[PDB]
RNA sequence: AUGAAAUGGGAAGAAAUGGGCUACAUUUUCUUAUAAAAGAACAUUACUAUACCCUUUAUGAAACUAAAGGACUAAGGAGGAUUUAGU
């Protein structure tokens, strides 16, 4: 049997996102991918540099909003910027939030030598797909 | 298979179609408007309206070719008509009139008749009674009666030949052989035969 | 071989060469020749030449005679005077001599042509392999070049025009030609640069496929001498399709009836 | 801290093959010829054995970034074939799909 | 010290067994060709060694590796029960 990034089944009572409940063959097909860069683009290099700018940019995103993340990020280079798009629940108080992107924009841009962005989309709680 | 089963075989009779209307048996008459709404089969590379193509000698080319080498076999099977026809030419030049009326020397009509003379008509098979396998003398099919013709034939030549003898040459000598009921391979038939004589006791126990 | 037939009835002399692609390939007796120690003796290839050159003109072996005196041997040489056939019977008799002997033919008939004793047709068949390239190897394994050879360094005075006395009668054979291919059949492909410089000026006559007239004649040919066997063959259809299949090339048309 | 004591020598090597990169350049081309003395090459095949042995570029392995497997790699991304999955079957890899055909 | 690092080694088989590769040839071997056609070879080494050995080249600091030639060439003559895959 596959185990493979698949939510299973439980008696029905398992919320689970859009993003969650399917499985990694409807990758292209029902769901995209979170991150869009052209290093993985036929002739194009740096795909080994990007993905590893990918995988930090998760973790510091999880450890700087904690418990605060509705949904995985989606990451978008163009050119040589950086936009982080975050759906997080409205459980901070306001100016919280208003710090944490002015700390994480001017981190994020003195560690890689961009200009990073981050986009916040407050959901007043987790979006639920289906029930499983 | 990557024709759906609501395909038609192919029909390449070229008479078939230009055939007069009237000349055509009903059943006949009603595939033919029924085919206009189905699906046809493309034709095979093989399949043509050639007034040359036999099917006998076309199958009996695909049981010699050997890992998709159809130019060979096909010219191994042209070798062997034309040692056959060149061989009765051979003798029919050399022959007094009498004689040279009954010599034949056509290699189609030499092929066919051969291999019908070393068609098996009864052949042993396992057959099951009370939960036991006995060997029973049965009737063979058409087809399984015209496969081990042609089989047997291959086999010999293949197999039991010299070393520098080509195989236009020995197939040429056997097909000749057997066109006149004296070979190797009507040898072949003659034990199958003999065999079946020996266990007709067993026949009864064939329940169709 | 319809011009060798003309030629033969009038009483010329026959310097037939059947096939000379069999000199510049599948040896396998390769000596070295006394005359130049450059050059290599093809024993078989000339021995098997000269049997059929006296059968063709063995009525002239007695008349034509040596101009000059050849020495095969230490023991053994040929007077001047005595009859040329001679000089073919040595060679015969002594393998070794076989393609020194084939050299002395050429040269005395090339000589004793102008001087009106005789007509000489220098028929070469599959001349093309004379300027072009050997799958023979000397003992170091290295190619050997048609100049090298004895029988082919012989023949190319032969089929120049610094003699007179006869005609040249050359054909053009891609079909065992080494290192040229399959579609090749124009002079210049076929002899490159150095055979077609060699032979200039000469006249190219192109022998085309059947034409309808010839192909009929042929069809006809075959079911006069019940070849054609197969029952269809007879009918229009039958002879329609082999013309297809056949494309009237006269080759094609052979094997596809000698199967049916 | 590196993955392991083994991703940590291979870092090492790999600082100082480019340490010495130019000198095995110009030290190995004095070998690589026919038109030098062979006392002069048979010289410089041992001041090239001299260098030590970690500036030899052919004692690099390349290891997975993330766990330091040496076999199983990527070359493309660097990770191994177990690290690269997890990544592909969650769609954060930018425009890798599971192939079907 | 069950931690860290350096240098040198990690051997072989009158053995059994699984899988693969090649051959046992004539529907074959070699050569040109292009897979068509042609010329030769065709049983003692004819077919036939991706082994051993001998040279050369490629990679590398290191050839112990791989390729290409060279000879040397042994066995094998289509394989017992039995068993694998293919619609
Ligand atoms: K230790
Ligand atoms: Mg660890
Ligand atoms: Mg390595
Ligand atoms: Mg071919
Ligand atoms: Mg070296």
């Amino acid at each position: 049997k596959n185990r493979a990034a698949r939510v299973r089944v439980a008696k029905g009572n398992k919320p689970v996102s859009y993003e969650e409940a399917h499985a990694p063959h409807y990758i292209a097909h029902r769901k995209g991918w979170l991150s869009l860069h052209t290093g993985n683009l036929d002739g194009e290099d740096h795909a080994a540099e990007r993905t590893l700018e990918d995988v930090f940019l998760r973790k510091f995103m999880m450890g700087t909003f904690p418990g605060c993340l509705a949904d995985q990020i989606v990451l978008k280079r163009r050119a040589n910027q950086v936009d982080i798009c975050a759906l997080v629940l409205r459980q901070l108080p306001a100016h919280k939030f208003y710090f944490l992107v002015g700390y994480s924009e001017t981190l994020l841009s003195h560690f890689y030598k961009c200009p990073v962005r981050l986009h916040l989309q407050t959901v007043p709680s987790k979006v639920v797909y289906k029930y499983i | 298979s990557r024709y759906a089963p609501e395909f038609r075989e192919p029909l390449i009779d070229k008479e078939y179609y230009r055939k007069p209307v009237a000349e055509l048996t009903e059943e006949e008459k009603y595939d033919q408007e029924l085919k206009k709404t189905q699906f046809i089969k493309a034709a095979a590379a093989t399949e043509t309206s050639s007034v040359f193509a036999d099917p006998v000698i076309s199958k009996f080319t695909n049981m010699m070719m050997k890992g998709g080498n159809k130019v060979l076999a096909r010219s191994l099977m042209a070798q062997t008509l034309e040692a056959v026809k060149r061989k009765q030419f051979e003798k029919y030049r050399a022959a007094s009139a009498e004689e040279q009326a009954t010599i034949e020397r056509n290699p189609y009509r030499i092929f066919h008749e051969a291999l019908k003379n070393c068609e098996p008509v009864i052949g042993l098979v396992p057959i099951l009674k009370g939960g036991h396998f006995y060997q029973v003398p049965v009737p063979l099919a058409d087809r399984r009666r015209r496969f081990l013709a042609m089989k047997w034939m291959i086999t010999e030549c293949r197999e039991n030949k010299p070393r520098r003898t080509l195989m236009p040459e020995k197939l040429s000598h056997e097909l000749l052989e057997a066109f006149h009921n004296r070979g190797p391979v009507i040898k072949r038939k003659h034990n199958m035969h003999k065999m079946a004589e020996a266990n007709r006791a067993l026949a009864h126990y064939r329940w169709w | 071989c319809h011009a060798v037939h003309f030629c033969a009835r009038h009483d010329w002399l026959i310097l037939h060469i059947p096939d000379a692609h069999l000199w510049v390939k599948n040896c396998r007796e390769l000596l070295q020749s006394t005359h130049n120690k450059q050059r290599f003796d093809q024993p078989l290839e000339a021995s098997t030449w000269l049997k059929n050159f006296k059968t063709t003109n063995e009525r002239f072996l007695s008349q034509i005679k040596v101009q000059e005196k050849y020495v095969w041997n230490k023991r053994e040489s040929t007077e001047k005077g005595s009859p040329l056939g001679e000089v073919v019977e040595q060679g015969l008799t002594r393998v070794r001599n076989a393609t020194d002997a084939v050299g002395v033919v050429l040269k005395e008939l090339k000589a004793q042509s102008a001087l009106g004793l005789f007509h000489l047709l220098v028929a070469v068949d599959g001349v093309n392999a004379l300027w072009g390239r050997t799958t023979l190897k000397k003992e170091d394994r290295t190619l050997i070049a048609p100049e090298e050879l004895s029988l082919v360094h012989n023949l190319r005075k032969m089929v120049k025009n610094d003699w007179h006395g006869g005609a040249i009668v050359l054909s053009l054979s891609q079909t065992g030609s080494l290192f040229k291919s399959r579609t090749a059949y124009l002079p210049h492909e076929l002899l490159g640069k150095e055979g077609f410089n060699a032979l200039e000026p000469f006249l190219p006559i192109l022998i085309p496929n059947y034409n309808p007239k010839e192909f009929e004649s042929s069809f006809q040919y075959y079911l006069e001498n019940n070849w054609l066997q197969h029952e269809k063959a007879s009918t229009e259809e039958g002879r329609k399709e082999l013309r297809f299949l056949s494309n009237c090339n006269p080759e094609q048309l052979e094997r596809l009836c000698a199967s049916l | 801290y590196y993955v392991d004591w083994r991703m940590l020598r291979d870092l090492k090597r790999r600082k100082m093959a480019y340490e010495y990169a130019d000198e095995r350049l110009r030290i190995n081309s004095l070998r690589k010829n026919t038109i030098l003395p062979k006392d002069l090459q048979e010289m410089a095949g041992d001041e090239i054995a001299a260098l030590p042995r970690d500036s030899c570029p052919v004692r690099i392995r390349n290891r997975c970034v993330m766990t330091s497997r040496p076999r199983g790699v990527k070359r493309r991304w660097r990770l191994s074939r177990i690290v690269f999955r997890h990544l592909a079957d969650h769609g954060l890899l930018s425009g890798v799909q599971r192939a079907i055909w």
